[PDB]
């Protein structure tokens, strides 16, 4: 169901979406930012509203016989997201459902060093005979990390709890891990650890009880 | 038997189908296993009897049929008729004559000029035009059973299209016969129709009619009305424009009423495969799906007018 | 400028009916038309249906006899409401402006045209979660300051249902180097997120530090103050 | 065309076919051409 596109910095990019067309169109297309709302980019196939710059362009709804073509040149990092259409034919009923979108990749990037923090559990939580340590991961590309905690030495098996990976308009990606510990627990070991393996390399960064 | 269903468009419901997408049976080029191709019929040629909706061909119950070759055409060419030895062809070359009484001007000829003969009803087709004003014909203008042929002094011009473009399916019935079907229609859902410039028209309708007061009285009111009924060939404007037979509806081109003293007109036209011209029973004509959008200019160079008897005759 | 937040429960019980409010501001509700979009996690926009003015009002044929739009003219808003919800419901529903468009292909007179729709100022947008259980209030426990000349700080909130939590820092007065995080869901079934700021070590001030936890499902707003 | 081997005319898939008649022979005969009068 998903598909991908990417396209080097300054090129051009060129998306599908919606089945062939069997009558005249209006094709209607949509791009949303992730983690924010779909805003309207192209209307009446190949009509750009106001604060739409010329660099986006669609394939016209008068051809018979091809898809829905977002073409857009000069293509930059912010470019980056999903786009979706909403195909309107002559010869088929009102979609009600939006076609399934498309991903713009924008290579060269190229590569982020993450930004690892460790917060040890707060002096209020234990005193609910409750403990937990998190690891704030953030501003690194591309979002695929691994985290493993460390009591000392000995790896940690159970009570880790670690978010997936979600860009937030750059290419920063975040990632929290969070390890659930008994307040017994925490002030047993000498130091405990959350070592972060990403692309190739491993941050490691520690905390000692007081 | 024909397994039909409406052609592939969005609604609505005012949209009558028009278009069927029939599946049926075909004998192949073997006398064996059989065919299940489909092809796309209008409403006009085929008619349900009684699960699916079943059809049939409208010519199965009154008689058989016979598909017109692809490699002939109906385009009207020029023919002149001409006399053998010892005749001669008089021709009549006076600017008024009516058809018929004495001939001041008279003059011989050995062929006829080249008359194109374009079968239609209602509006004459790309005919001879009159001199100065328009002629007025009938064999009996007190006898409202009698027809009234006009003539026309300046041409009216009128466009004919079929916004679709068809696709021919040739489905192989043999060994040696070959079935042309209509396959799936590229593009948009249109009707075919024809345009009639509305300046053009009010000047020769009321051209005519100053014409119809010279033997109706002088002070009289003319009034224009759309046919009674019928049968589809007498009820349209039937023509052959690029192979197609057109059906259209001239309610728009006879809706006046006239007193003693800027676009086109489009007109709804229905198009039939299967025709009965002439009368004629026993032989009836498949015209064959032509590819891409026919577009055709004709000239309207005369009228086949009928006058009703409900009278009050020395009124209107 | 044109304006639109939404607004709702943000959790509804199974077989419940889910109401919602389009609060406009900038524009007249009368002199435009309405629509309202959903969009579960993951999958692509399903167009729920659009409202206007004069009776001219229609829905999906999908959710055709479970959902009922309307506006107000008095109170300047758009609704929403759905009966007979389950968990196929749950999704972000968006509120946006609709203009109207005529394609013309054939002759016009003849019918041989169609008009189209299309949104192009969408709203913030409000979360919905379709699920049996109750509402938990969230606990905010402070993240102490610990490490070059910078220095880290942030808050955790702990335990909490459903989605979302806004997170803000001095009331809105600090939104430079502000990082806050996805929640995770635990096998309990709750939810938590944290949200730290980079700021310079130079704060004996006491530059008061204080984030602003707000909770619209529990109603749960929790001032909790930073120090070290 | 496509158990055992089942074929067809060869002509059954390019035209009609109609059986010559055992009455007549296809045996060359003289034929003398010639022109009618004035010629
Ligand atoms: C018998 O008589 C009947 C009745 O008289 C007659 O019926 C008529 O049939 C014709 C054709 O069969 C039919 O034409 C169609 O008309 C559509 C609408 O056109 C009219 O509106 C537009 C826009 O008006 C809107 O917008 C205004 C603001 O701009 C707004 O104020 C209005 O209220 C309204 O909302 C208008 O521009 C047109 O004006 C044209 O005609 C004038 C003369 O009257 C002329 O002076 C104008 O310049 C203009 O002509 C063209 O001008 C430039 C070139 O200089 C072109 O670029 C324009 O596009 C104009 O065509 C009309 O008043 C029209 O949209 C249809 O054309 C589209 O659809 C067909 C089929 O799908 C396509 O093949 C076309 O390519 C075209 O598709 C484009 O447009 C749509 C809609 O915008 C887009 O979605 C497409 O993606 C595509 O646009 C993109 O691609 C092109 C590709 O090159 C690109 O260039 C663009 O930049 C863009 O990227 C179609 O032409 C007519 O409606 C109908 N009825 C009447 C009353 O005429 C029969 O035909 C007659 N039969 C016979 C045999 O004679
Ligand atoms: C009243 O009088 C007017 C004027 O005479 C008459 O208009 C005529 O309309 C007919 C349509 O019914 C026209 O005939 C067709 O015209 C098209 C277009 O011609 C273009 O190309 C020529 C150059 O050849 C240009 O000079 C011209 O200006 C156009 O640009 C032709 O494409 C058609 O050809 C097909 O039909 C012929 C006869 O049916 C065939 O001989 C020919 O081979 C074509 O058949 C096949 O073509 C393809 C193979 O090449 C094949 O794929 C197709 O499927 C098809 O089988 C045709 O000539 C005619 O030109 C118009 N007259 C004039 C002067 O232009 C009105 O119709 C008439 N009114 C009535 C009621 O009869
Ligand atoms: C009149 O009615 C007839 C029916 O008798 C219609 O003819 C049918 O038209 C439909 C189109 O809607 C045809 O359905 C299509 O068949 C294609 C054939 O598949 C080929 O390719 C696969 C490999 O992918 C081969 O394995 C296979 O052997 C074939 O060679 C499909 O590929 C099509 O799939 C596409 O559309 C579906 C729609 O849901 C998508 O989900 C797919 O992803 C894909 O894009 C499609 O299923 C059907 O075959 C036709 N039947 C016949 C007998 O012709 C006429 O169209 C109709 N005409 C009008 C005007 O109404
Ligand atoms: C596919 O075909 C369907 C037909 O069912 C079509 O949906 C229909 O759209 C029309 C409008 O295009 C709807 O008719 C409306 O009825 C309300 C009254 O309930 C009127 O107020 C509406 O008037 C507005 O829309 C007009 C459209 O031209 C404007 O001209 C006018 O100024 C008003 O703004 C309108 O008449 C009809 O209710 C629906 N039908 C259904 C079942 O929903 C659909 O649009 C077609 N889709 C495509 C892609 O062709
Ligand atoms: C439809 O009607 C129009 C009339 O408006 C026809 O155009 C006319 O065609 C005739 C020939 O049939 C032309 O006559 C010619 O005039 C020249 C002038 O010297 C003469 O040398 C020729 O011998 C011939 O008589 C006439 O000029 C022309 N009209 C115009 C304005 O050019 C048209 O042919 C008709 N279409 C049909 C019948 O399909
Ligand atoms: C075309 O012919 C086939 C026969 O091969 C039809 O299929 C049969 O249809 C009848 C009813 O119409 C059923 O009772 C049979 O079970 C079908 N299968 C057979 C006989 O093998 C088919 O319906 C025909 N299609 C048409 C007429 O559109
Ligand atoms: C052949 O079939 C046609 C179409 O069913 C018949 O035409 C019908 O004739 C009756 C006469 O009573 C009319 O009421 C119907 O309206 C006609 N149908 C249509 C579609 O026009 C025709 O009579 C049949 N010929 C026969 C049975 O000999
Ligand atoms: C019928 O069609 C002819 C040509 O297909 C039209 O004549 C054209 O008129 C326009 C003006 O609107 C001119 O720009 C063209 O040069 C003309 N074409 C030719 C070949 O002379 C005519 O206007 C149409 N009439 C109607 C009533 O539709
Ligand atoms: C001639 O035109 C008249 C309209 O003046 C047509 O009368 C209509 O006929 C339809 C039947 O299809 C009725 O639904 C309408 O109510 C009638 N209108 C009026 C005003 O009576 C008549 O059908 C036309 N006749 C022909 C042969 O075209
Ligand atoms: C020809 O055109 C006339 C008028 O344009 C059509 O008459 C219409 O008939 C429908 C019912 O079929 C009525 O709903 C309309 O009100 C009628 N129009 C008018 C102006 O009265 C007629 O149906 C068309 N077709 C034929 C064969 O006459
Ligand atoms: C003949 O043309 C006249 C217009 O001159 C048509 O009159 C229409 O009448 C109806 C109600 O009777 C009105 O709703 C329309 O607005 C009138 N038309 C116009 C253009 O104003 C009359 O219907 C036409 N007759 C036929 C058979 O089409
Ligand atoms: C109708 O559709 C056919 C195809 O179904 C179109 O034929 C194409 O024509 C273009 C150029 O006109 C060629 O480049 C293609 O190779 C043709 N396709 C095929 C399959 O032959 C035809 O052009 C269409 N009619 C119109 C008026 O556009
Ligand atoms: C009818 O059938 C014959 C025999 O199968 C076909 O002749 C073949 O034509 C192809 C052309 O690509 C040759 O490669 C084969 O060698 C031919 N076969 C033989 C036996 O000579 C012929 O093309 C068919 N005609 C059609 C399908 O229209
Ligand atoms: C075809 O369309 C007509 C429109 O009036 C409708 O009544 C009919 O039920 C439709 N039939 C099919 C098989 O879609
Ligand atoms: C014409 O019709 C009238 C009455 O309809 C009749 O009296 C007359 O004999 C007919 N023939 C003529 C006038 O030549
Ligand atoms: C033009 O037509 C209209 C009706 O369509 C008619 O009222 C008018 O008298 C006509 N004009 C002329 C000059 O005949
Ligand atoms: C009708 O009256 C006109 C004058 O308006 C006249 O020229 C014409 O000859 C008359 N027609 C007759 C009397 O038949
Ligand atoms: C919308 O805003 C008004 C005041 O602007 C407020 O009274 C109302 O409660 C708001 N709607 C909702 C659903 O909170």
């Amino acid at each position: 169901a998903p598909t991908f596109v990417s396209v080097a910095p300054g090129q051009t990019a060129r998306i599908t979406c919606g089945e062939e067309s069997l009558g005249s169109r209006s094709v209607i297309w949509y791009q949303q930012r992730p983690g924010q709302a779909p805003s309207l980019i192209i209307y009446n196939n190949n009509d750009r509203p106001s604060g739409i710059p010329d660099r986006f362009s669609g394939s016209p709804g008068s051809t018979f016989g091809t898809t829905a073509t977002l073409t857009i040149t000069s293509v930059e990092a912010g470019d980056e997201a999903d786009y979706y259409c909403h195909i309107w034919d002559s010869r088929r009923p009102t979609n009600w459902v939006f076609g399934e979108g498309t991903t713009l990749i924008v290579l060269s990037q190229p590569k982020a060093a993450p930004s690892v923090t460790l917060f040890p559990p707060s002096s209020e939580e234990l005193q609910a005979n409750k403990a937990t340590l998190v690891c704030l991961i953030s501003d690194f590309y591309p979002g695929a990390v691994t985290v493993a905690w460390k009591a000392d030495s000995s790896p940690v098996k159970a009570g880790v709890e670690t978010t997936t990976p979600s860009k937030q308009s750059n290419n920063k990606y975040a990632a929290s891990s969070y390890l659930s510990l008994t307040p017994e627990q925490w002030k047993s070991h000498k130091s405990y650890s959350c070592q972060v393996t990403h692309e190739g390399s491993t941050v490691e960064k520690t905390v000692a009880p007081t | 038997t024909l397994q039909c269903t409406n052609v592939t468009n969005n609604i609505t419901d005012d949209m009558r189908g028009e278009l069927k997408n029939c599946s049926f049976n075909m004998t192949t080029e073997l006398r064996d296993k059989k065919q299940k191709v489909y092809s796309l019929f209008y409403r006009l040629d085929v008619v349900q009897i009684n699960s699916n909706k079943e059809y049939r061909l409208i010519n199965c119950n009154t008689s058989a049929i016979t598909q017109a070759c692809p490699k002939v055409s109906f385009e009207p060419i020029p023919i002149h008729y001409c006399a053998p030895a010892g005749f001669a062809i008089l021709k009549c070359k006076d600017k008024k004559f009516n058809g018929t009484g004495p001939c001041p001007s008279v003059s011989t000829v050995q062929c006829t000029h080249g008359i194109k003969p374009v079968v239609s009803t209602q509006l004459l087709l790309n005919g001879s035009l009159a001199e100065e004003e328009v002629m007025i014909r009938s064999e009996n203008i007190t006898n409202n059973a009698k027809n009234i042929l006009v003539q026309f002094n300046t041409p009216v011009q009128i466009n004919c299209t079929r916004p679709n473009n068809n696709t021919r399916k040739s489905i192989r019935i043999g060994p040696g016969q070959a079935f042309y079907a209509t396959g799936d229609i590229i593009g948009d859902i249109r009707q075919a129709h024809c345009n009639v410039s509305k300046a053009t028209w009010n000047e020769t309708l009321g051209k005519v009619v100053k014409q119809l007061r010279k033997h109706f009285g002088n002070n009289t009111i003319i009034r224009f009305a759309n046919s009674s009924g019928g049968d589809l060939e007498v009820t349209t404007h039937s023509f052959n424009c690029g192979g197609e037979f057109f059906y259209c509806n001239t309610s728009g081109l006879f809706n006046s009423t006239w007193i003693s003293n800027n676009d086109s007109i489009t007109l709804p036209c229905r198009i039939k495969q299967i025709i009965n011209m002439w009368q004629r029973i026993g032989q009836a004509m498949y015209a064959p799906p032509i590819q891409g959008v026919i577009r055709c200019v004709s000239n309207i160079t005369g009228l086949i007018l009928t006058r009703d008897g409900g009278s009050t005759n020395s009124t209107t | 400028q044109v304006h639109l937040q939404e607004s709702g429960p943000g959790l509804v019980k199974p077989s419940e009916t889910l109401s919602l409010t389009c609060n406009v501001s900038g524009t007249l509700v009368r002199d435009n038309y309405w629509s309202w979009i959903r969009q579960p996690l993951g999958k692509q926009p399903e167009w729920i249906g659009y409202v206007h003015d004069s009776g001219d009002t229609n829905y999906n044929p999908s959710l055709k006899s479970r959902v009922h739009l309307s506006l107000d003219k008095s109170k300047n808003l758009v609704s929403l409401r759905l009966t007979g919800v389950t968990a196929a419901d749950s999704a972000i529903y968006y509120c946006a402006t609709t203009k109207h468009g005529r394609r013309i292909y054939g002759v016009v007179a003849f019918k041989e045209w169609f008009t189209y729709f299309y949104m192009d100022v969408w709203g913030k947008g409000t979360s919905v979660t379709v699920s049996s259980a109750s509402t938990k209030g969230p606990s905010v426990f402070p993240l102490a300051p610990s490490s070059g000349g910078t220095a880290a700080l942030g808050c955790l909130v702990k335990d909490y249902f459903p989605e979302p939590v806004t997170v803000s820092w001095n009331s809105g007065a600090l939104t430079s180097g502000v990082h806050t995080f996805p929640a995770v869901l635990q096998s309990s079934g709750l939810y938590s997120l944290s949200s730290v700021v980079t700021v310079p070590s130079s704060s004996l001030g006491t530059q008061t530090y204080i984030c602003n936890v707000n909770h619209k499902p529990s109603n749960t707003k929790v001032d909790k103050r930073v120090e070290p």
